[PDB]
């Protein structure tokens, strides 16, 4: 399998999106799942839009 | 510094708790002195810099008066304990549905099982009673009652 994703480009498509920013989570999705984090930064009910 | 009628407060708790009228409390004692006083502190938070021995364990230490008035201006006094927005959305990580509604089973297991750990002694007595059918706990009311 390491062999066969050297040959086959596997490894370079990794090392491409390293050098950009591979990771895309929406504005919704980032609040929802992680809102855990940051109580102190997060405030009140009336921070709606989600940006 | 602490006010002179916070001084009298702190002191008018304290002369319950050296109830053996010696004019120390036992050190056990102090972080449910602190509790008396209607701070919250962790156990974390009294086994620190409150000075506390082990828990549920008497006769090791005992505290004068004096010694007390800054174990509770340098300790819970001195950060932060948690808000109703703590609570919401760390509940809301067990919230599967979205409806503001836990199993009560999963929320005595969240007591018991997870963090400072809670006796069921202490989770029954704590339970005002509020499980549906199968609509279960309602935890914002559950907070509303424990913040009160």
């Amino acid at each position: 399998v390491l062999h066969q994703l050297r040959c086959n480009g596997v490894l370079e498509g990794i090392r491409i999106c390293r050098k950009g920013f591979p990771s895309r989570i929406l504005y919704a999705d980032f609040k929802q799942r992680y809102k855990v984090l940051n109580a102190s930064a997060i405030p009140e009910g009336q921070f709606i839009d989600s940006k | 510094e602490f006010s002179k009628e916070q001084q009298e407060d702190f002191k008018e708790a304290f002369l319950l708790f050296d109830r053996t009228g010696e004019c120390k409390i036992t050190l056990s004692q102090v972080g449910d002195v602190l509790r008396a006083l209607g701070t919250n502190p962790t156990n974390a938070e009294v086994k620190k810099v409150l000075g506390n021995p082990s828990n549920e364990e008497m006769n090791a230490k005992k505290i004068e008066f004096e010694q007390f008035l800054p174990m509770m201006q340098a300790i819970s006094n001195n950060k932060d304990q948690g808000g109703y927005e703590d609570f919401v959305e760390g509940l809301r990580v067990f919230d599967k549905e979205g409806n503001g509604t836990v199993m009560g089973a999963e929320l005595r297991h969240v007591l018991a099982t997870l963090g400072e750990k809670m006796k069921e002694e202490e989770v029954e007595a704590l339970l005002a009673g509020q499980e549906d059918s199968n609509g279960c706990i309602n935890y914002e009311a559950f907070v509303k009652h424990i913040m009160s």
